[PDB]
């Protein structure tokens, strides 16, 4: 298999469950939106993610916030959702 | 198809291994790792998951592999391991029974909702 990755979603300023997630690499922030929102139970485009209080691009994989905000923290990688 | 694994329990960390030539690089968890996280006796763990696969690996070879990825780019996640060490550590497949086993819940996102 794909390396996977260990995340810890945070709510910021209706919340989660299980907050700690593990997913593959190439996962991307539009799909972790949506796994989400099932989660959630909420419709499509209610959950958005963020880094540092700014909204990620959909199409940016866990892979590339590691490296790009995460290189050489300790894991999991820590994002926050809102509603 | 995009598998997620969720858990209101921080998650163990996942190993990227190469073993067989033939197989090429699998997931596993140290099983010492799991052992700890349920206080269970490997003889119970081999009892009830006689056909999990759990090889056996020189931990300075560990080192090398798991240092050259990126994602272990913290000393941190690396503190507890010698990479001259000749001991042999033990790995577990890292299958979705596991993940079960361990607590967590196992989603499948699709295409569509």
């Amino acid at each position: 298999t794909r390396e996977q990755l260990n995340l810890c979603l945070e709510r910021l300023s209706s919340v989660l469950q299980n907050k700690y997630v593990r997913c593959s690499v190439r996962a991307e922030v539009r799909h972790l939106r949506r796994v989400l929102c099932h989660r959630l139970m909420l419709n499509p485009q209610h959950v958005q993610l963020l880094f540092d209080n700014e909204v990620l691009p959909d199409h940016m994989t866990m892979k590339q916030i590691w490296l790009s905000r995460w290189f050489g923290k300790p894991s999991p990688l820590l994002l926050q959702y809102s509603v | 198809v995009f598998e997620f694994e969720f858990s209101e329990t921080p998650l163990l960390p996942c190993y990227n291994i190469q073993v067989s030539v033939a197989q090429g690089p699998r997931n596993w968890l140290l099983l010492s790792d799991v052992l700890k996280k349920l206080k269970m006796s490997s003889r119970i763990f081999r009892c009830n998951f006689p056909n999990v696969e759990i090889v056996t690996i020189a931990e300075a070879e560990f080192y090398r592999q798991v240092s050259a990825s990126l994602l272990f780019s913290c000393s941190k996640d690396l503190e507890a391991f010698n990479p001259e060490s000749k001991e042999l550590l033990d790995l577990v497949e890292f299958t979705n029974e596991i993940q079960t086993l361990l607590g967590s819940s196992v989603e499948w996102l699709h295409p569509s909702d």
